[PDB]
RNA sequence: CCCGCAGAAGAAGCACCGGCUAACUCCGUGCCAGCAGCCGCGGUAAUACGGAGGGUGCAAGCGUUAAUCGGAAUUACUGGGC
RNA sequence: AAUUGAAGAGUUUGAUCAUGGCUCAGAUUGAACGCUGGCGGCAGGCCUAACACAUGCAAGUCGAACGGUAACAGGAAGAAGCUUGCUUCUUUGCUGACGAGUGGCGGACGGGUGAGUAAUGUCUGGGAAACUGCCUGAUGGAGGGGGAUAACUACUGGAAACGGUAGCUAAUACCGCAUAACGUCGCAAGACCAAAGAGGGGGACCUUCGGGCCUCUUGCCAUCGGAUGUGCCCAGAUGGGAUUAGCUAGUAGGUGGGGUAACGGCUCACCUAGGCGACGAUCCCUAGCUGGUCUGAGAGGAUGACCAGCCACACUGGAACUGAGACACGGUCCAGACUCCUACGGGAGGCAGCAGUGGGGAAUAUUGCACAAUGGGCGCAAGCCUGAUGCAGCCAUGCCGCGUG
């Protein structure tokens, strides 16, 4: 139809560190923003152990504290702090066109403040900051501003400065209208007074960093010039200043504030609508054409372009049935429109929508680029694919998918639910990419993998709640294998079958030896080193057909026998009563008795393991490695991190995420596949006995 | 429930209360000359039943008894009052 | 006054119907629950549906005691019969969904909320 | 029941959920079913060309 | 529904081809891999497996499965036997 | 002119004929799946869980029955900022109209589903002891009085649902009294039964100047008809089982009382000792019936979606009340299972109406448009209501057309 007031569109999330405020100071906003409040965490698992599980989107309406603004529309996403489900993170800021980094005034940037840095830069997402709880125990502003610029080797600009801090934390001064904003006692927020600063600070009030003002000069020099020749920039130049920059991403503009006190939240939403973007303010969309080739999709962000969005997170309601979150970069969904996944190669017919608004599911009809919505009822939409319009058909970037680092086996406690959970984790599956489900070819057990020991936990706590699948957990087996070490010097294999019926007889002589690691695919070698003709060449296929049956599962302990070969050279036959079948026997028992006297031995499987960890704690990891019956065998040193190189067994390695974590804060890739088999230590062998 | 012609039930109670006062007071009439019918008086059964005759017809009229069934009680009544008595 | 052994009935679905007390927790050589304490459950009749089936072990709250309940003044609460409400091994709380026959104001505990919520009476 | 999986290789292990067809397998006395390939998690016969609606294969790009 | 406009322009798959059954060859494979409604194909010149060329039948559908009756006079009253 | 149409093949064997099963060609489908997919017309679309349900809608309507003013509008038992016939404020229910309330009619239709029901039903053909709203024919009645009560007002309890005390008021709400046959009881003689007013207009005569009064239009009561609907009775047909053979106390009949709209063990007291069953009672299993549908040359076999008739059900068990009509799908009461709201004392609800979600499943659709038409409710009418209906959306699900030259 019409349409309102677009392009006063406010697109963030607030993410940070674990406790940080970062759903508090949510709820705060829809406090302020709903004058005249819906908790943020609204599952029952993240209300019970009291932690955003999910992300969260609403939407709400700021007309500025002081009135001072033309009313704008932001659409806000509480994000997880945690690791574990980064994913909603990924997701969560790729969509999205700005973010509100929060800060603990206590806490400094700590570990996975660093990591969300890192996902708002792989999506170059413009940013402010707000150092959130200044009111707590060993509160300090500048402090952290400073962390800031030094672990996370960013630009900050302290947009603001703290009226003293932790018990004695009475407001904050605006150091751009240069007054001491008062918020008072009742009411929470709203009201104000606009103190100017106090005498304490009045040294520090006249800095603004200078390089505020300094910074905001380094936009345009045609901007500066006129500050080299010392004149006071005008307030409104100045915020297009540092904004121009800010959205271009070379600069953090700072706020701080105590969300609890209610002394601070809201200078910090004035300073969204001033510094951070519109959906205009923003680089349109990358992307491709179907089969064809590239071209920038393109697509201006427009009303009147071709519709163009991508979805970010599948959720179900019990009542509404499936829910798609998406982003509307360019043109225009109207429900009844049959939109594209060309991600998929199949239409969508959009239906109900609904804008989730403050607290309730409100309706909409039309929906415009530049806002957010869920669509119900569209039916295979996975996470990341893009809906086009029809005629105009491109793929768009996807966000990337954190890939898991840990794996556990389950099975379903309840024989019974054994079907359940199939169904069960193939749903959680489609809701969260970052997590995976197998099937081990061998050793046919149920495989979940996810990005850390708590995103596993409350996913199969999920099962429970809501699949009502009740599965005990375990470690995941391993694929032994078997071989011998010594050559075996000639071993005889007989038949002679005077039974009663088909005669049936056949003798072979043979040499078993171990090999090395040769040729991919066989692992094993049948020579044909058979004299003139002890044995006519007809039978000679058996004897190998013989040997290669006993190979499936040899006689250690199950298990298939590797890196064998065998070498014909003696035998015997009657002139009819040999047959295939009589030397394939003969060759069963050559094999063993052969295995018995070659020094059998069980084979482990190991990886070739790569961790990727910083400076301070490359002693601890290497030395656990080596503590995992691990061989190291290199170290680059590769820029930042450390990475170390090793050979490390598979059933050793199990829970690895969980403890890498442990001895590096947190900052620590890792990676292993496949690489070989070695002889297992003895106890280890002993123990593999079913 | 929801529906506003829910009046109906409140309506029709009213109905119900009126119904069953007068509906009881013809019944307990009736009574009256069986009674005596029991009691063996001529006197009181014809005296009764014409007490009674007016109230079973009223009612019947108002539409609480049926026609036919004030019929058959003065009818079978009569049949009996003067059938010893 | 419960003690080990000592049937009691159930005041709410689940399905548990009659029940046996095979430990009062809560202390050492505890001797008696009562009131609203809890106590460790052994099923033994069980509704064929039902969340419980016969030979379970559970907790559960003693909701009503025939030696009943006294509080302050000096009066006294006696109900005819011995019932209490099953709750879940690990969380305390109801496993069931619908309270029976009246409760007292004792119970008016954080974890029993949910029951004195429910439940039509004291 | 037990179930024939025709064609030319298979994925199919322990927890493959299927779609079970009808029709015997006269080599296999008891197989009276068959498990419909390219149906929920089997996967169509890799590389085959002729009569592909049986055995799940889309058509090769034109 | 009619009248104008531009340009072949935007629009063809699916099963089968050993007998029953309309439609045949090369290659690969070598009782393997596989086919198969019934009989039955495959152990080095496979019109039966798999690919190709070619053909046959259907066509916005075509096959497979499931299902009822028919052929089944194989519950026989019509219309059977010992 | 109009139930005028009957096809065989492969396979037991070294070969043969017979026997006999397996198998195939056809037609059909509420189909599903795999590969593929341009349009249109007409139609069809939860076959499984009569599984559980968020949200909105699916039943109202009459001011021409009544007291009435909460909002609208107009007029004003008339008033400012002056913008003097063009405004926005206060009054007055005056008029139009109208929230809530009394009252009337409808809510028993329309729609959904197949759980139950193997004969309490359905089908076919008959039958006698019955009631029947609105519609209709005829005949007369429509007189004169009385007591109330919602709304309202004043106190007052709740979080909410809901109310609680006291007092006041209208009518076509309610009750006497009169009137009383071609009505009811009664052989008769005789006894006994009802009702309501309201609107539009108006010459005179007129009055408390409200209208009397006159007229037309409706409505009210009674009786007998018509029409439609419904209840009741009988015979015959309408699945399988004997690895179910016996069944039966209100049981079978009678008499007399009671009872229903009505006949009747319908009910009750007494008397008789009967009643049913190998023509299958009884007890098990399964099941809505029919018109028809599919197949077949036919006889048959299979089947009861969509359309139309009948029955049954409405979260589960049960009960009645109101009413012409129900033992009531979006009514009441009790009980149960379950869900929801609560400020913890207390409350509320039942999609097998439409759309829709979850679930189950191989599988079955939009939380659409509109009362323009046909039809249904209320209304004198205008009109209001109508998820009946008329259209559209979804799906190659089917049929028939057409294209891709
Ligand atoms: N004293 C104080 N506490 C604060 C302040 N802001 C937030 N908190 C507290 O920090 C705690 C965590 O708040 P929370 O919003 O959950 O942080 P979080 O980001 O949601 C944790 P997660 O990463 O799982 O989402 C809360 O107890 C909250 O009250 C503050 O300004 N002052
Ligand atoms: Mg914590
Ligand atoms: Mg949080
Ligand atoms: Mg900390
Ligand atoms: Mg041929
Ligand atoms: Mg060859
Ligand atoms: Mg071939
Ligand atoms: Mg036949
Ligand atoms: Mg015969
Ligand atoms: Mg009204
Ligand atoms: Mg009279
Ligand atoms: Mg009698
Ligand atoms: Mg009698
Ligand atoms: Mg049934
Ligand atoms: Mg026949
Ligand atoms: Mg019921
Ligand atoms: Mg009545
Ligand atoms: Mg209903
Ligand atoms: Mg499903």
């Amino acid at each position: 139809a019409r349409t309102t007031p677009i392009a006063r569109y406010r697109n963030i999330g607030i993410s940070a560190h674990i406790d940080a405020g970062k759903t508090t100071t949510t709820e705060r906003i829809l406090f302020y923003t709903g004058v005249n409040a819906a908790t943020m965490d609204w599952m029952e698992q993240e209300q019970e152990r009291g932690i955003t599980i999910t992300s969260a989107a609403t939407t709400a309406f700021w007309s500025g504290m002081a009135k001072q603004y033309e009313p704008h529309r932001i659409n806000i996403i509480d994000t997880p702090g945690h690791v574990d489900f980064t994913i909603e993170v990924e997701r969560s800021m790729r969509v999205l066109d700005g973010a509100v980094m929060v800060y603990c005034a206590v806490g400094g940037v700590q570990p996975q403040s660093e990591t969300v840095w890192r996902q708002a830069n792989k999506y170059k997402v413009p940013r402010i900051a707000f150092v959130n709880k200044m009111d707590r125990m060993g509160a300090n502003f500048l402090k952290v501003v400073n962390q800031i610029k030094t672990r996370l080797g960013a630009n900050p600009v302290p947009l603001q400065l703290a009226i003293g801090a932790e018990e004695h934390f009475t407001g904050v001064v605006d150091l751009v209208k240069m007054k001491a904003i008062n918020w008072n006692d009742a009411d929470q927020g709203v009201t104000f007074e606009y103190e100017d600063i106090p005498a304490d600070m009045v040294e520090l009030a006249n800095e603004w960093h200078q390089n505020l003002i300094e910074s905001a000069a380094e936009a345009s020099e045609e901007l500066m010039e006129k500050y080299l020749g010392g004149e006071e920039l005008t307030e409104a130049e100045i915020k297009g200043a540092l904004r121009q920059r800010v959205l271009n991403n070379e600069i953090i503009l700072v706020t701080c504030g105590s969300a609890f006190k209610n002394k601070g939240v809201q200078a910090m939403l004035d300073a969204v609508i001033d510094y951070l973007p519109s959906p205009v303010d923003v680089p349109a969309i990358n992307g491709i054409l179907d089969d064809g080739k590239d071209t920038p999709a393109e697509r201006h962000a427009s009303d009147d372009e071709p519709f163009s969005a991508l979805a970010f997170k599948i959720a179900t309601d019990p009542f509404v049935g499936n829910l798609t979150f998406f982003r509307v970069y360019s043109g225009v969904v109207n429900s009844g429109d049959t939109v594209l996944n060309s991600v998929k190669a199949a239409r969508e017919r959009f239906g109900r929508i609904v804008q989730m608004h403050a607290n309730k599911r409100e309706e909409i009809k039309e929906v415009r680029a530049g806002d957010i919505a869920a669509a119900i009822g569209l039916k295979d939409v996975t996470t990341g694919d893009t809906l086009c319009d029809p005629d105009a058909p491109i793929i768009l970037e996807r966000m990337e998918f954190p890939e898991p680092v840990i794996s556990i086996a389950v099975e379903p406690k309840t024989k019974a639910d054994q079907e359940k959970m199939g169904l069960a984790l193939g749903r959680l599956a489609k809701e969260d990419p970052s997590f995976r489900v197998w099937t081990d070819e061998e050793s046919n057990q149920t495989i979940i993998a996810g990005m850390g020991e708590l995103h596993l936990d409350i996913i199969v706590d999920r099962m429970k709640r809501e699949f009502n699948v009740e599965a005990n957990v375990g470690k995941p087996q391993v694929a032994y294998r078997e071989t011998i070490r010594q050559k075996v010097t000639d071993v005889e294999g007989k038949h002679a079958k005077q039974s009663g019926g088909r005669g049936q007889y056949g003798h072979v002589v043979i040499d078993m030896y171990p090999l090395e690691p040769g040729s991919n695919p066989k692992g094993y070698e049948f020579i044909n080193d058979i004299k003139g003709g002890v044995i006519p060449g007809e039978y000679i296929p058996a004897v190998d057909k013989g040997i290669q049956e006993q190979l499936k599962a040899g006689p250690l302990a199950g298990y298939p026998v590797v890196d064998m070969g065998i070498r014909l050279h003696f035998g015997s036959y009657h002139d009819v009563d040999s047959s295939e079948l009589a030397f394939k026997l003969a060759a069963s028992i050559a094999f063993k008795e052969g295995f018995k006297k070659a020094k059998p031995v069980l084979l482990e499987p190991i990886m070739k393991v790569e961790v990727e960890t910083p400076e301070e704690n490359t002693g601890d990891v290497i030395g656990d490695l080596s503590r995992r019956r691990g061989m190291l065998k290199g170290q680059e040193s590769e820029v930042t991190g450390v990475k170390i190189h090793a050979e490390v067994p598979l059933s050793e390695m199990f829970g690895y995420a969980t403890q890498l974590r442990s001895l590096t804060k947190g900052r620590a890739s890792y990676t292993m596949e496949f690489l070989k088999y070695d002889e297992a230590p003895s106890n280890v062998a002993q123990a593999v006995i079913e | 429930n929801i529906k506003s012609a829910k009046k109906r039930a409140i309506q029709s109670e009213k109905a119900r209360k009126h119904n069953a006062s007068r509906r009881s007071m013809m019944r307990t009439f009736i009574k009256k000359v069986y009674a005596a019918i029991e009691a063996g008086d001529k006197a009181a059964a014809q005296k009764a039943f014409n007490e009674m005759q007016p109230i079973v017809d009223r009612q019947a009229a108002k539409g609480l008894i049926h026609k036919n069934k004030a019929a058959r009680h003065k009818a079978n009544l009569t049949a009996q009052i003067n059938k010893l008595a | 006054m419960i003690q080990e052994q000592t049937m009691l009935n159930v005041a709410d679905n689940s399905g548990a119907r009659r029940v046996m007390c095979i430990k009062v927790l809560g202390g050492s050589h505890r001797r008696y629950a009562g009131v609203g304490d809890i106590i460790k459950i052994t099923i033994k009749e069980a509704i064929p549906r039902g969340k419980v089936k016969k030979g379970d072990v559970l907790k559960a709250v003693v909701v009503r005691t025939k030696k009943g309940v006294r509080r302050p003044d000096g009066s006294v609460i006696r109900f005819d019969g011995n019932a209490c409400v099953l709750l879940n091994n690990n969380s305390e709380q109801p496993i069931g969904t619908r309270i029976f026959g009246p409760v007292t104001r004792e119970l008016r505990s954080e974890k029993f909320m949910k029951i004195i919520s429910l439940a039509p009476e004291v | 029941v037990t179930s024939y999986i025709g064609g030319e290789g298979h994925n199919l292990q322990e927890h493959s959920v299927i779609l079970i067809r009808g029709g015997r397998v006269k080599d296999l006395p008891g197989v009276r079913y068959h498990t419909v390939r390219g149906a929920l998690d089997c996967s169509g016969v890799k590389d085959r060309k002729q009569a592909r609606s049986k055995y799940g294969v889309k058509r090769p790009k034109a």
